[PDB]
C-alpha cells in the first residue's frame, strides 16, 4: 500500500508478509498477529528493522519475562499506553490516572477506556501496536491467558480515535497449536542452514573483531602489514570459517554457541 | 512513613453502625412504644421508588402494528383464580390466621418441584391476609419478603430485615443481636407481628446452619409474634441439617407440593384464555393492526386437541406449568410468523393454530442435534472418528490412546488404495498438492480437527504434555457415532 | 497508477470486511440465520417484548459478526429506544460481572440523555430496584459471550436473576447468549433451565462446494466503479471461477474437503493481493495462484517433520539412538548412559565395517541432549504439561517435583517419534539410514 | 518459587534504596530499569546465595536467566557470590551448559576454610 520494505539478509518472505500485514490504516490491519519461531531464529531483529525503516507507525514494546505474573503485565500496560501517548501528542490537556489501580482484567479495559475518552479531538483515526515480544516466557504460565488477550478487542470502543493492536512473538509449537481453532494470521521463521549461520556470523562479528586491543599489540609488536584491511578481514573470516567447519557438529544451528565459542577463543 | 508489602487501591465499604440496638434505649423499662415511631415498622418511607424510575422513559411510538396472534402472545406469559391449589391454600390461611389472631409464633415448612405454584399460593395467602386486616378484623402486621439467591452473601439476610423493621443500617452481626433482643425482651405491648418469608431456603444454609437454626427459633420464644413460611426444594431438608431432636422441639408445621396431572395442566391453559378464545376481531388489511370487538372481521381459534396433546406430554415428563405455557406461546408464535410471511405484513377467513403448530414446537425440545451435526463435518474429522470406532471395536477399552489412531488412519489410507476417491485424496492429504512439501507425518489439518471436535463436547482429552501417549474418549456413547458414520458413503463403501 | 491503488485497497477492506453497513454483503448459505436474529431483534426493540435466546455453533462461525451487523443496522432509524450491555464469560468473574454491568449502565444512560457507587451488595441491589423492579421504555440488550462458564456446577447465580428479570418485569429485557457446546442445556440448574425460554438456534454449516464458490465470488467481486480497472477484474474472475480445471478451484476444493472453513481461504488470499505492486502481477497471480503453494509450504515449517531436515549428524545420529533404546524397553522410558552406549557401540560397529567417524566424548554429548529436549523430542517420564486454569498452576509452583532432584544421568525420559518415522522420513542416501531398523 | 524470590529481592532493594534516601512501585525488574529516574545513582547490586548445595538448582538456573535480562539499561552492576560446601563439579554437573558458559566469562574461584594449612 503506501509502506517501505526493509532489505533482510535471510527472511524475504517475512518481510513481505510483514509489510503486508501491519500498516498505518486501522480499516486494514489484523486485530491480532502471532510470529513464531524458535530460539535464536531473527525474529525481534526483523520487526524492530521494519518499524525503524517506517517512523510513521508508532509502537509500543514489553517484555513479559521481566514481568513473572499477569497483574503486573496488566499494570505495565497500562502505564507504557499513558506514558506513549502523552509523549507523542504534548498539546492534548490530560489527567494521569494510577496503574496499580489495575488488578483485574476487566478494570483494565475500563482504564484503558478513560485513557482513550480524551484523545478525542484528533483528526483522523490512527492505530497504537503493543508489541508483548515474548508471551510464552512467563514464568507461571497457564492455558487460559491468551484466551483474555484475543477477546480483549472486543470490549474497547468501537468508533474511538486510538485504536490498539496486539502483536505476539512465540517460542513452542505445542502451546501455539491449542488457539489454532481461532483462524488467527500467523507467520513462522523457521531454523537457519549452516551456510546462512556462516554468513551471518561473519556478517556479524567480522568487523567488530578487528579493532580489539590484542591484535594491535600482536601487530605492533610485529613489523608491517601492507595491505592491512583487506588481510585483517581475511584472517576473521578465515578463523570464523574454521571454528564453524571445527564446532558445528557440537553447537548445532546455534548462533550464541558460536558466538561464545568465537569469544573464547579469540584472545 | 512505611514501605508497605502490598496495596488494596479498590476498597469500597458501607456506612453502617456496629452499636447493636440492645444499648440505645437503656433498661428494658424505658423503651417507648414502637408502633407510633415515624422510622419504625416502615411508617413514613415511600420514596425509594421514585428514586431510581422515571430513568428508563422516552416519549415515542409510532403507532406499532399489533397483530392477531400478539394478544394471545400476551395473555400467556408467566407473569400476567387459583384453579388447583386449593387444599394447600387452605391450610396455610387457617395456619397463619390462627396465628396472627392469637398473637403467637410459627413456622410453616413448604417443599416442592420446580413450577409447581408454591410461591403464587403463598403470595396470594398473604393478599387475602392483608385485605382482612384492611378489614378491620385482626391486628394489622408487617409483610416482608427475603429471597436466597438475590444476595451476594448468605449473611446479609439479617441486616435486611433489621433495615426492614427498625429502618437503622447495621452490620450482619449486630444485626443478628439486635433482632435476637427486640425478639426475645421487647413486651408484647410495643410490637407488631411480622410475617417472614425465607424463600430458596437451600441456598442460605450451605457452609452451616446458623440461619436456619436462628430463623426457627425466633418463633419458641413467647415476646415474639413472629409467623415464618420458608419454601424449599427437598422435603425432609432440616433433618439432614439441623437434629431430628432440635426439629422436635421446634414442632413446626409441614406441606408437600406433588406435581401437576394432564387434566390440572389443561385446566390453567383453558383459563388462560377465556375472553380471546373463539372471539371477533376487526383487521385492517393494509397494515394488519387488529382490534377486539377496508377492514374485516375475522375470528381466532385454538383446537382442543393442541392443548390436550400439549398438556399430556408435559406432565408426563416433569408436571411443570412454565414449560406448558412456553410451549403454546412457541407454537402461537410459529403460527404469527407463518401468518406474517405469507400477508407480506411487517414490523412498525378464520385464522386458527392446528396440532402440526404444536408438535413442530414441542419437538424442539426433545430432539438432539449431534447427528445433524457429524452428518455435515468434514473429511478429516469423520475419518478420524471411523478411525476411534474401529480401535474401540478392537481393544474394547473405551479409552483410546491417539498414536494408535494415527497409525489406524495411516494404515486405513495405505490399505485401500484402490478406490478412486481415496486414491486421488492422499496427495491432498498428505502433501496438500504440492511437490515442493516433503511427506508430511500425521495429516493435514490434525490440531484443526482435533480442537473442533473437542470443543463441540464430544472428545475428552486427558491433559498430558507427551503428545503420543495421552488419551481421548468418547461423550456421546457409541451408537449415535455408529448412525453418523453410516449415514456417509465413501466410509460405508470402504 | 493510482487506479490501482484504490482497487487494491478496495479489495483488502472489503476481505477484512470493514465496509459500510449499508452495503455490506452477506452469504446466502446463512440468510436464514440472519432473519431469524432479525425478526427477534426487532420484536423486541420495535414491539417492546421480552425475549432470551443462546447460539450454539463452533469457533469463528460468525455469531458476533451477525449480532454486530444487526445491531449496527437497527442503530441507524431506531437510536433513542434501546441500549446494549455486553458481557465476557473469559474477562469477567461472579463479582466483576455486577461491576461492569452497573458502569456500562450508567455510561449507556448518561449518553442517552450514582448507581456504581457503593460495596457490592448495594451496587447489586441499587441495579435490581433499577432493572427488576405516548411514553414507552427503554430495551436493555444484553449479550453475553461464552455463557457456559457462567453455568457451572456450584452457584450459577447471575443466571437466575437475569433469566427472572426475563421473566417477571416491567422493563422489556432481550438477552443474547453464545457459546459452543452441544449439550449447553445440561449444564443449567434445575430452576435456570425451568426460567429459561427453552429457545435454541443452531448455526448452519457449509454443505456443498458451490456454497464456497459463491461465497468467495461475493468477496472477490468489485460492485461500485471506483477504478478504471474493476471493469476488467470482475470479468478475470469469472473466468477463474467458471472454469472446473482452474488452480483456485483445486485451492477451493482441497480446502473444503480438509478444513472447510471461510477465515483459512481468506487468510491465505490477503498477502497474495496485498504483495502485488502491478495490475499484471496481480492477474497472473490470480491466474497460476502459485503464492498460495508457498504460504501452505511456510505455514508446515515448523511442525514434527520441519524441525528434523534442520539436525547435524551428531544430534541425528543421538536421536536413532535413543529411538532405538526406547523401542526395546516394556514402556518406552530410557535415560542418558544407555543412548550414549548404544550411541558408542553403533559407531564402533559402523567404523569397524569400513573416513573414520569421530567418537564425541560424554562431555559434548551432554550439550547435544539438551539441545535435543530443548526442541521438544524427549519429555519426562510422567509429566502434565500446562494446567487448565490459575490456581491449578498456582498449586503446582509451590511442589518440587521429584524429577529435579535426581542427577542429571538418571531421569527417565519419553519418545515423542518412534522409528518407524524415522526409517520413513530419513532420505536412504544417508550413512545412518541402516540403523533405523532392528 | 522464581517469582518469590524476584519479590523478595526488589522489596529488599527498594527498602534499602528508600532507607538510604531519607509512594509505592511494583517489585519487579521494572525497578531496576526507572531507578535512575526514581532515584538518580546507579546500582551496584551484590546477591549472596547461602547454603547453594540446598537449592533445587532448577529455580536457581530460572533466576540466573531471568538476571541476565538487565544488561541492557547501562546502569546497573550485577554481582554473584556463591557459598558452595562441597565442590564446584556438583554445580558443573547440575546446572545448564549455556548458563555455565555464561558464569565463565569471569570468575574468581577462593578458597576459604578455617582448616587451611593449619
Ligand atoms: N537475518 C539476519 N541478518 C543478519 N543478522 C541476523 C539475522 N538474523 C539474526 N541476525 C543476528 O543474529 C542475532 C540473533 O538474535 P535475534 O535474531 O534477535 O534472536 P531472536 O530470534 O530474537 O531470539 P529469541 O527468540 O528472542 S531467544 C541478531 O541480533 C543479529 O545480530
Ligand atoms: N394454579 C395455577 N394457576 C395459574 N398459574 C399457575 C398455577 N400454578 C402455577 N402457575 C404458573 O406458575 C408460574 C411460576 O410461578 P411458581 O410456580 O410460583 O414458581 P415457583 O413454584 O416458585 O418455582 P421455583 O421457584 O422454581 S420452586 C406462575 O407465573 C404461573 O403462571
Ligand atoms: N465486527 C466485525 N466486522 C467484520 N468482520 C468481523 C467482525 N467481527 C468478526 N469478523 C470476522 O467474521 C468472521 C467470523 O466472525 P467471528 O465473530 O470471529 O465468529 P464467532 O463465531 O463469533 O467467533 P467466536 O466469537 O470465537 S465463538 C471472522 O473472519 C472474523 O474476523
Ligand atoms: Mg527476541
Ligand atoms: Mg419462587
Ligand atoms: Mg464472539
Amino acid at each position: 500500500m503506501n509502506v517501505t520494505t526493509p532489505e533482510v539478509a535471510f527472511r524475504e518472505y517475512q518481510t513481505n508478509c510483514l509489510a503486508s500485514y501491519i500498516s498505518a490504516d486501522p480499516d486494514i490491519t489484523p486485530s491480532n498477529l502471532i510470529l513464531q519461531g524458535y530460539s535464536g531464529t531473527g525474529k525481534t531483529y526483523t520487526l524492530k528493522k521494519y518499524f525503524n525503516a517506517n517512523p510513521n507507525l508508532h509502537a509500543v514494546w514489553l517484555e513479559p519475562v521481566e514481568l513473572v505474573s499477569w497483574k503486573p503485565l496488566l499494570q505495565a500496560i497500562a502505564r507504557t499506553v499513558q506514558y506513549k501517548l502523552k509523549t507523542l501528542y504534548p498539546n492534548i490537556p490530560t489527567t494521569d490516572y494510577d496503574p496499580l489501580q489495575v488488578e483485574e482484567p476487566f478494570l483494565l479495559v475500563k482504564t484503558l477506556h478513560n485513557i482513550f475518552v480524551q484523545y478525542e479531538s484528533l483528526q483522523e483515526k490512527t492505530c497504537l501496536f503493543l508489541i508483548l515480544d515474548g508471551f510464552d516466557s512467563l514464568q507461571d504460565l497457564d492455558a487460559a491467558l491468551f484466551n483474555k488477550y484475543i477477546k480483549l478487542n472486543e470490549l474497547l470502543p468501537k468508533d474511538s480515535k486510538i485504536n490498539i493492536k496486539f502483536i505476539y512473538t512465540m517460542l513452542e509449537t505445542s502451546f501455539l497449536q491449542r488457539y489454532s481453532t481461532h483462524c488467527i494470521p500467523t507467520v513462522m521463521f523457521p531454523r537457519y542452514n549452516v551456510d546462512e549461520v556462516s554468513t551471518i556470523l561473519v556478517m556479524s562479528r567480522c568487523g567488530e573483531l578487528m579493532e580489539d586491543s590484542c591484535l594491535r599489540k600482536r601487530i605492533i609488536e610485529e613489523q608491517i602489514t601492507d595491505c592491512t584491511d583487506d588481510q585483517f578481514q581475511n584472517v576473521a573470516a578465515n578463523f570464523i570459517h574454521l571454528i564453524v567447519q571445527a564446532f558445528h557438529s557440537y553447537t548445532g544451528n546455534d548462533i550464541f554457541a558460536l558466538n561464545d565459542l568465537i569469544d573464547f577463543k579469540w584472545p | 512513613p512505611v514501605i508497605r508489602k502490598f496495596t488494596k487501591k479498590n476498597v469500597a465499604r458501607a456506612k453502617k453502625k456496629y452499636t447493636p440496638f440492645s444499648k440505645r434505649f437503656k433498661s428494658i423499662a424505658a423503651i417507648p412504644d414502637l408502633t407510633s415511631l415515624p422510622e419504625f415498622y416502615g411508617n413514613s418511607s415511600e420514596l425509594m421508588a421514585s428514586r431510581f424510575e422515571n430513568k428508563l422513559k422516552t416519549t415515542q411510538k409510532h403507532q406499532i402494528v399489533e397483530t392477531i396472534f400478539s394478544k394471545v402472545k400476551k395473555q400467556l406469559n408467566s407473569s400476567y383464580y387459583l384453579p388447583a391449589r386449593e387444599n394447600e391454600f387452605a391450610s396455610i390461611y387457617l395456619s397463619a390466621y390462627s396465628a396472627i389472631e392469637s398473637d403467637s409464633a410459627t413456622t410453616i415448612y413448604v417443599a416442592g418441584t420446580p413450577g409447581v405454584g408454591k410461591t403464587l399460593t403463598v403470595r396470594e395467602v398473604v393478599k387475602e391476609l392483608l385485605s382482612s386486616s384492611a378489614q378491620r378484623e385482626i391486628p394489622d402486621f408487617l409483610y416482608v419478603e427475603i429471597n436466597g439467591l438475590k444476595m451476594v452473601k448468605p449473611t446479609d439476610c439479617y441486616e435486611t430485615l433489621w433495615n426492614k423493621v427498625s429502618g437503622e443500617r447495621l452490620t450482619w452481626a449486630a444485626s443478628m443481636e439486635s433482632l435476637e433482643f427486640y425478639f426475645k425482651r421487647v413486651p408484647k405491648n410495643k410490637k407488631k407481628t411480622i410475617v417472614v418469608l425465607l424463600d430458596e431456603l437451600d441456598a442460605m444454609v450451605t457452609k452451616s446452619q446458623d440461619i436456619m437454626y436462628n430463623f426457627f427459633n425466633w418463633t419458641t420464644y413467647e415476646n415474639a409474634k413472629l409467623i415464618v413460611i420458608a419454601v424449599a426444594n427437598t422435603m425432609d431438608l432440616p433433618e439432614r441439617q439441623l437434629g431430628n431432636k432440635i426439629t422436635s422441639r421446634i414442632g413446626f408445621t409441614r406441606i408437600m407440593f406433588t406435581g401437576y396431572t394432564h387434566e390440572e395442566l389443561k385446566n390453567i391453559i383453558d383459563l388462560r384464555l377465556k375472553g380471546l378464545n373463539d372471539s371477533f376481531f376487526y383487521v385492517d388489511t393494509k397494515t394488519g393492526n387488529a382490534i377486539l370487538i377496508d377492514v374485516r372481521k375475522v375470528r381466532l381459534r385454538m383446537s382442543a386437541d393442541a392443548i390436550e396433546i400439549a398438556s399430556r406430554k408435559v406432565a408426563s415428563v416433569s408436571g411443570d406449568a412454565r414449560r406448558a405455557l412456553k410451549v403454546c406461546k412457541r407454537a402461537a408464535e410459529i403460527a404469527e410468523k407463518h401468518y406474517m410471511a405469507k400477508h407480506g405484513y411487517g414490523y412498525d377467513g378464520v385464522q386458527t393454530v392446528h396440532i402440526t403448530h404444536v408438535m413442530k414446537a414441542l419437538n424442539e425440545t426433545l430432539n438432539s442435534h449431534v447427528i445433524t451435526f457429524m452428518t455435515r463435518l468434514s473429511f478429516t474429522a469423520k475419518l478420524f472418528i471411523y478411525a476411534l470406532l474401529n480401535l474401540m471395536k478392537k481393544n474394547g477399552s473405551q479409552e483410546q490412546e491417539l498414536g494408535d489412531i494415527v497409525d489406524e488412519i495411516k494404515l486405513l489410507i495405505e490399505v485401500n488404495g484402490s478406490n478412486k476417491f481415496v486414491m486421488e485424496i492422499a496427495k491432498t492429504l498428505f502433501q496438500q498438492g504440492s511437490d515442493n512439501i516433503s511427506e508430511q507425518l500425521r495429516i493435514i489439518s490434525w490440531d484443526f480437527v482435533l480442537n473442533q471436535l473437542l470443543d463441540a463436547g464430544i472428545l475428552f482429552k486427558q491433559t498430558m504434555k507427551n503428545d503420543r501417549i495421552c488419551c481421548v474418549k468418547l461423550n456421546i456413547s457409541v451408537e449415535e457415532a455408529k448412525r453418523a458414520m453410516n449415514e456417509d458413503e465413501t466410509l460405508r463403501n470402504l | 497508477d493510482p487506479g490501482f491503488g484504490s482497487l487494491q485497497r478496495r479489495l483488502l477492506q472489503q476481505l477484512y470486511g470493514t465496509l459500510p453497513t449499508d452495503e455490506k454483503i452477506i452469504f446466502t448459505y446463512l440468510q436464514d440465520c440472519q432473519q431469524e436474529i432479525d425478526r427477534i431483534i426487532k420484536q423486541s426493540i420495535i414491539q417492546k417484548e421480552s425475549h432470551s435466546v443462546i447460539l450454539v455453533g463452533p469457533r469463528q462461525s460468525y455469531k458476533t459478526y451477525l449480532l454486530d451487523y444487526e445491531l449496527s443496522l437497527l442503530q441507524q432509524s431506531y437510536k433513542e429506544q434501546f441500549i446494549t450491555i455486553r458481557l465476557n464469560g473469559f474477562i469477567h468473574s461472579e463479582q466483576t460481572a455486577i461491576n461492569g454491568i452497573a458502569t456500562q449502565l450508567e455510561q449507556q444512560l448518561q449518553k442517552i440523555h450514582t448507581i456504581s457507587s457503593g460495596s457490592l451488595t448495594e451496587v447489586f441491589e441499587k441495579i435490581l430496584l433499577l432493572l427488576d423492579s405516548s411514553i414507552t421504555k427503554i430495551t436493555v440488550v444484553f449479550i453475553f459471550d461464552e455463557i457456559d462458564t457462567f453455568a457451572g456446577p456450584v452457584r450459577q447465580t447471575l443466571l437466575y436473576n437475569l433469566f427472572d428479570m426475563v421473566e417477571h418485569s416491567r422493563v422489556p429485557v432481550c438477552i443474547f447468549g453464545c457459546t459452543t457446546k452441544l449439550n449447553i442445556l445440561e449444564y443449567l440448574e434445575k430452576r435456570v433451565k425451568s426460567r429459561f425460554s427453552q429457545r435454541v438456534i443452531y448455526m448452519p454449516q457449509i454443505q456443498n462446494l458451490d456454497d464456497m464458490v459463491d461465497a468467495v465470488r461475493n468477496l472477490l467481486t468489485v460492485r461500485s466503479e471506483i477504478s478504471p480497472w474493476v471493469s476488467q477484474w470482475n470479468e478475470t474472475l469469472e473466468k477463474e471461477l467458471s472454469d472446473p480445471r482452474s488452480n483456485l478451484n483445486r485451492h477451493i476444493r482441497m480446502n473444503f474437503e480438509t478444513f472447510r472453513s471461510l477465515p483459512t481461504l481468506k487468510n491465505s488470499i490477503i498477502p497474495l493481493v496485498a504483495t502485488s505492486k502491478n495490475f499484471g502481477s496481480l492477474c497472473t497471480a490470480i491466474k497460476s495462484c502459485s503464492f498460495l503453494d508457498i504460504y501452505n509450504k511456510n505455514q508446515l515449517s515448523n511442525n514434527l517433520t520441519g524441525r528434523l531436515q534442520s539436525l547435524s549428524d551428531l544430534e541425528l545420529a543421538i536421536l536413532i539412538s535413543a529411538a532405538r533404546v526406547a523401542l526395546r524397553a516394556k514402556d518406552g522410558s530410557f535415560n542418558f548412559n544407555l543412548a550414549y552406549a548404544e550411541y558408542e557401540k553403533m559407531i564402533k560397529a559402523i567404523n569397524s565395517r569400513i573416513n573414520t567417524i569421530k567418537l564425541w566424548l560424554k562431555k559434548d554429548v551432554k550439550n547435544v541432549w539438551e539441545n535435543l529436549v530443548q526442541l521438544d523430542f524427549f519429555t519426562e517420564k510422567s509429566a502434565v504439561g500446562l494446567r487448565d486454569n490459575a490456581t491449578a498452576a498456582f498449586y503446582a509452583s509451590n511442589y518440587q517435583f521429584q524429577g529435579t532432584m535426581i542427577p542429571f544421568d538418571l531421569r527417565s525420559y519419553q519418545m515423542q517419534i518412534i522409528l518407524q518415522e524415522l526409517r520413513r522420513i530419513i532420505p536412504k542416501s544417508n550413512m545412518y539410514y541402516s540403523w533405523t531398523q532392528l | 518459587n522464581v517469582r518469590m524470590m524476584l519479590r523478595r529481592s526488589m522489596y529488599k532493594l527498594y527498602s534499602a534504596a528508600d532507607a538510604e534516601e531519607h509512594n509505592d512501585v511494583s517489585y519487579d525488574l521494572s525497578l531496576v530499569e526507572n531507578f535512575k529516574r526514581l532515584f538518580g545513582k546507579d546500582l551496584a547490586m551484590v546477591f549472596n546465595f547461602k547454603d547453594v548445595d540446598s537449592i533445587n538448582f532448577n529455580t536457581l538456573d530460572n533466576f540466573i536467566i531471568l538476571l541476565k535480562s538487565a544488561f541492557k539499561y547501562d546502569h546497573v552492576k550485577i554481582s554473584l557470590i556463591f557459598n558452595i560446601n562441597t565442590n564446584l563439579s556438583n554445580i558443573e554437573k547440575n546446572l545448564r551448559q549455556s548458563t555455565i558458559r555464561l558464569l565463565k566469562r569471569n570468575y574468581h574461584k577462593l578458597d576459604v576454610s578455617s582448616n587451611k594449612g593449619f
